[PDB]
């Protein structure tokens, strides 16, 4: 489905009743340096459920407007997300802060954490895992991993992890077994290694469903990132037989040089190596939208417009691009425009504009 | 008086329009217009602003 619009009331700065959007399949969220579009941000992550530590408060109460300076403009609080999908109803999603604690809605009916977690999972939104979410400085973060760094991260977003102590445990057992080998001590290490067979055959199979699929998706996204047919991309574990074990190894073929690992490259080229392993990560377990926060910062007038336009292409058809964007070679390929501007008052106050930017020609 | 936002970007290309889109957002910030839009993706209207007292059509 999609996300359409947002619908904010009282929270930080977008003070009284407010209507963001509504959103197209690209959307860009721009203004001049302030509050209002972090507070945006932090919006969205709220009604997904983020907890109070993340999002720069130290109580709930504190996210409704003017309540950080004493000066409240009202006891409660909302952010609604409405989510469409074409052949059913609208679905909305909010959450109030009510007695400076949350209350959660699924369509007006109140609901637990639990059951709102699990009808946003229902919709590919995973909003512990923040599956949605390119945080800035996320490329930076992929750039610097090494092969064990990756390995570990496989582990997280595949839950292959989830099974590692199990397997270690198993795995000692059954050393132990074999160590021993009087027919039954035969029968007991048959046992052991069955019984570690059979988590390092789950473990292994939860990897191999997450890699092989981030793996098979990096080469066209690199080349499509790159704008180059010549670009290539390889992923390949270093124990192909437990990949779990060892690193994950990353090679490219930047358009003009040869087989490298991707930590021999450097500036924009390792940065456009880095976002294609970061959007192949999220190949796999894509929510229907993704909400990128000032990734163009990470870039440089070499490599800009490519990902735009990678952007521009993907918002099509694979997903929801929703890109809190400062620069305008990042931001004019978008289909619409949500302007972010301030309004003087006892508290800074945020509100917004609409712009379709589909019915001008580009350059 | 006014200025519609529409009607300064008419013939504009993309990068143009949205410049000018932006402008709006920082002239406002610097309250030299105001603001009004009717409802989302309508026409936006500037008009003078407490700290500027030219002319608008000088500030476009």
């Amino acid at each position: 489905g999609f996300l359409k619009l947002i619908e904010i009331e009282n929270f930080k700065s977008y003070k009284g009743r407010q209507i963001i959007g509504p959103f197209q399949r690209f959307t860009a969220i721009i203004g001049p340096n302030g509050s209002g579009k972090s507070n945006l941000m932090d919006a969205i992550s709220f009604v997904l459920g983020e907890k109070t530590s993340n999002l720069r408060v130290k109580t709930l109460r504190d996210l409704i407007h003017g309540a950080p300076v004493g000066k409240p403009a009202a006891n409660r609080a909302f952010v609604s997300m409405v989510y469409s999908e074409e052949g059913a109803e609208d679905r909305t999603f909010a959450r109030v802060i009510v007695g400076g604690s949350s209350e959660y809605k699924i369509n007006n009916k109140v609901v637990q954490l639990h059951e709102y977690s699990e009808e946003l999972e229902k919709l590919g939104i995973l909003i512990k895992a923040r599956n949605f979410l390119v945080f800035q400085g996320a490329v930076e973060s992929i750039a610097m991993k090494n092969p064990k760094e990756r390995t570990a991260l496989f582990e997280e977003i595949s839950r292959s992890g989830e099974l590692a102590q199990e397997y270690d445990k198993r795995k000692k057992e059954m050393v132990k077994a074999e160590e021993d080998t009087f027919e039954a001590a035969r029968k007991r290490a048959k046992k052991a290694k069955q019984a570690f067979e059979q988590i390092k055959k789950e473990r292994f199979d939860r990897f191999n469903a997450c890699f092989e699929s981030v793996a098979t998706n990096i080469d066209e996204i690199y080349k499509a990132l790159s704008r180059n047919s010549s670009a290539q991309a390889f992923l390949g574990p270093e124990n192909p037989e437990e990949p779990y074990l060892d690193g994950i190894n990353y090679n490219c073929v930047a358009p003009g040089k040869r087989f490298r690992p991707m930590d021999n490259l450097s500036g924009g080229e390792k940065t456009v190596a880095a976002l294609a392993l970061l959007f192949a990560i999220h190949s796999y377990k894509p929510a229907p939208f993704f909400v990128l926060d000032q990734i163009d910062a990470a870039l440089d007038n070499t490599n800009i417009g490519k990902v735009a336009n990678y952007i521009k292409e993907q918002s099509t058809c694979n997903f929801q691009a929703i890109v809190i964007s400062l620069k305008e070679e990042f931001y004019t390929k978008a289909e619409s425009l949500i302007g972010v501007y301030p309004e003087q008052g006892d508290c800074v106050i945020s509100k917004v504009l609409t712009f379709d930017l589909t019915k001008y020609p580009d350059a | 008086e006014s200025i519609s936002l529409l009607e300064l970007c008419r013939n504009t290309n993309r990068k143009q329009a949205a410049a000018k889109f932006y402008s709006f957002l920082v002239l406002k910030k610097q309250q030299a217009i105001e603001l009004t839009q009717e409802e989302p993706y309508s026409d936006i209207i500037a008009t003078p602003g407490p700290r500027f007292h030219g002319s608008l059509e000088v500030l476009f």
